[PDB]
RNA sequence: GCGUUGGAUUGUUCACCCACUAAUAGGGAACGUGAGCUGGGUUUAGACCGUCGUGAGACAGGUUAGUUUUACCCUACUGAU
RNA sequence: AAUGGAUUAACGAGAUUCCCACUGUCCCUAUCUACUAUCUAGCGAAACCACAGCCAAGGGAACGGGCUUGGCAGAAUCAGCGGGGAAAGAAGACCCUGUUGAGCUUGACUCUAGU
RNA sequence: GUGAACAGCCUCUAGUUGAUAGAAUAAUGUAGAUAAGGGAAGUCGGCAAAAUAGAUCCGUAACUUCGGGAUAAGGAUUGGC
RNA sequence: CGUGGAGGUCAGUGACGAAGCCUAGACCGUAAGGUCGGGUCGAACGGCCUCUAGUGCAGAUCUUGGUGGUAGUAGCAAAUAUUCAAAUGAGAACUUUGAAGACUGAAGUGGGGAAAGGUUCCACGUCAACAGCAGUUGGACGUGGGUUAGUCGAUCCUAAGA
RNA sequence: GUCGAAUUUGGGUAUAGGGGCGAAAGACUAAUCGAACCAUCUAGUAGCUGGUUCCUGCCGAAGUUUCCCUCAGGAUAGCAG
RNA sequence: AUAUUGGCGAGAGACCGAUAGCGAACAAGUACAGUGAUGGAAAGAUGAAAAGAACUUUGAAAAGAGAGUGAAAAAGUACGUGAAAUUGUUGAAAGGGAAGGGCAUUUGAUCAGACA
């Protein structure tokens, strides 16, 4: 448990997590701030267009 | 046993952290060394390349 | 050249290991152990040496005498078999 | 050194036998305050010194 | 304890750019080489006027 | 506004010729310009000759040999979205 | 003038001057290749850091990134660059002090093994 | 095998095919080159590069401790059948 | 005014939540600081009259531990060089076989040893860490297997010397 | 540069800190040498540098005298509580 | 009668409470460094009791989500409480070559007391 700040209505939402994950960490913030807040299934159809060379992410910070 | 295959890697986890290639990996590094910090190297003959 | 190309012709032991006090320091070329005082009669040891006494003093071993001798004493020192009363 | 003594072979003998992990029984006693094997020797990384 | 905090052989090192004057503990491999010993402030020193 | 050189002898600027040219004007910018270059000369330790000293050594002095090595940082500037 | 001086064949990674041969050292710069730099996937440090970053003038520990009066000033940034940031290698190799040393010398003082 | 040769280059037995890779081909670099005409005017200074190079025949100066100098210098030549 | 311990006292407070901690919530004092509410937390602790000290930190190129900007940047450019199919696997520029291209070119990147190392040799299993990319592979991790002498050495002899 | 010897090198052994060893540079003696490293005396001494931890109230200075192998410091007088 | 930082057996404290006290509350003169003489650390705390998370589901696997044990998983063998530097996410505000500060008020948010 122990998420962070979210205001969901915890009915209606699924989860997960992923703790250790031997990634490089400002590679994962700025693949993640370009997914927030878009509808599931179209994040799904553009992270396989990254692998590809397609569509690119951002980086902000 | 999967009581205590569980344990040994619960009690590996520390030493994987520090990057231990082992449990025979235990080398200690000095904190500071003497040929870095003391000395003052002037004109002449100097020590080191 | 006084460095790291100099540092790989080491090769030939200056010591070995003791047999008085098994503490590979018996240097080969001198006969004697340079830590244990060996092969002379007395146990090397100085006053300026604080901490290198108490490495090697009394009940730092296993003490198979004379951990017996304290126990042997508030007896009395007596012989003999017991009783079965 | 493959011309070896044997004051010093049978000190190899002494290392390879401690030479093992911690025994898995040993995890499970009362008061099990011993967890990995502390003294564990590799040839690659300490030398032993003879 | 009398001798409490003086059971060390440190030395101090000298006027470079990157390190104070305090004593160093000398020797290698350990982690407790090359720290500071013998000051109140030091961890693992004596106090200031050590109680009789 | 524009233009004021090419060479010859010493580390040498100092000091002075040769020829061309329309002319070979004078200065400043930490006696511009070593984290641009040069180490030629300036300042260690080696060594010789000369003077002085009983001596270690110093020189009125001459000759030769010789280690300081970033830039990826913010600004400036030249370019680029 | 064996504190050694004059001479000289041969030899020298020793010091200096010139002549032929020769050639991008130069007049005067041009071009080609490899590997970098550059862009990407994975991996991923260090020096240094009071706070930080646009200039002119004035005063001023005697030559301002900040003070005072002016000129100005538009987010975010990529590759070059070596003007400045008294950027950095050295509580300075230089010069004075201390009732601080060490090494060496002599009919300095005080002694000492030896003879 | 070439060759005076255990030089250098190439192959058989035996052994590896390991050293972060992909895409582009700006500057400045690092390593290696070629340049018309002139030929040290460059520079503290011919630094660096270029030129000479193996072998056979001819030829070879001052100087000298008679041994050297000497590969002195300078020329003619080099395949295949 | 505040901190650690001491004697006294308030028959002080407390598992119905002591201490600690967080708190652009409130109150008192010029100020050192004191007090209250809310959040977390789980076992002790405060007022006052006095007694004692190892008692108040921003600095000492302070001491030990921890973490930043720099920065996903410098970089991972010596030793001529890799490529196609298949197998295995969740996953292959890197593992195994085959096909092909090259090198060390026998004063070897070959085959044996002395010094030194001490199980690295070999098999089965197997990938969290390590091999500055990767990994199903390994000198890594887990469990085992393995070194056979009248003739080779040591043992014996003497050298400089101890 | 030198490359048949004043050559190069393995093992054995000898010399140990005011000592060794040196075809001589004050060289070398375990990344340390114009006197090795280790531990103790030791918390050596500094007339020199740096630091010195809570608040408010009241009063509030001196760079001058004479003496000192005294001139980066003391003793005395003055000023202050 | 007097001496005692050693040995052996006991009783204590206006002493220290894990950077403190011996170097060592822990497999400490241990790990490790050095040819050698010698040098020498770091490291205590789940709960009352392991009752240490059966089974289901996604994943190659670690794990995730559910479920469950317990007074509590805001205790899950990275374990009592869990501060700061530093960082993520959500919400609010500002931003023409620094930032932060003093006096004064607007605008926004937020909040205590009292009317008898």
């Amino acid at each position: 448990a122990r998420y962070g700040a979210t205001s969901t209505n915890p009915a209606k939402s699924a989860s997960a997590r992923g703790s250790y994950l031997r990634v490089s960490f400002k590679n994962t913030r700025e693949t993640a701030q370009a997914i927030n807040g878009w509808e599931l299934t179209k994040a799904q159809k553009y992270l396989e267009q990254v692998l590809d060379h397609q569509r690119a992410i951002p980086f902000r910070r | 046993r999967s009581k205590a295959d569980r344990m040994a890697k619960m009690e590996r986890r520390e030493r994987n952290r520090h990057a231990k290639q082992g449990e025979s990996d235990r080398h200690n590094a000095v904190s500071l060394s003497k040929h870095l910090f003391s000395g003052k190297r002037g004109v002449g003959k100097t020590d080191f390349r | 050249g006084k460095g790291t190309p100099s540092f790989g012709k080491r090769h030939n032991k200056s010591h070995t290991l003791c047999n008085r006090c098994g503490r590979r320091s018996f240097h080969v070329q001198k006969k004697t152990c340079s830590s244990c005082g060996y092969p002379a009669a007395k146990t090397r040891s100085y006053n300026w040496g604080a901490k290198a006494k108490r490495r090697h003093t009394t009940g730092t071993g296993r003490m198979r005498y004379l951990k017996h001798v304290s126990r042997r004493f508030k007896n009395g020192f007596q012989t003999g078999s017991a009783s079965k009363a | 050194a493959a011309q070896k003594s044997f004051r010093i072979k049978q000190k190899m003998a002494k290392a390879k036998k401690q030479n093992r992990p911690l025994p898995q029984w040993i995890r499970l006693r009362t008061n099990n305050t011993i967890r990995y094997n502390a003294k564990r020797r590799n040839w690659r990384r300490t030398k032993m010194n003879i | 304890s009398e001798k409490a905090g003086h059971q060390t052989s440190a030395e101090s090192w000298g006027t470079g750019r990157a390190v104070a004057r305090i004593p160093r503990v000398g020797g290698g491999g350990t982690g407790r080489s090359g720290q500071g010993a013998f000051g109140n402030m030091c961890r693992g020193g004596r106090m200031f006027a050590p109680t009789k």
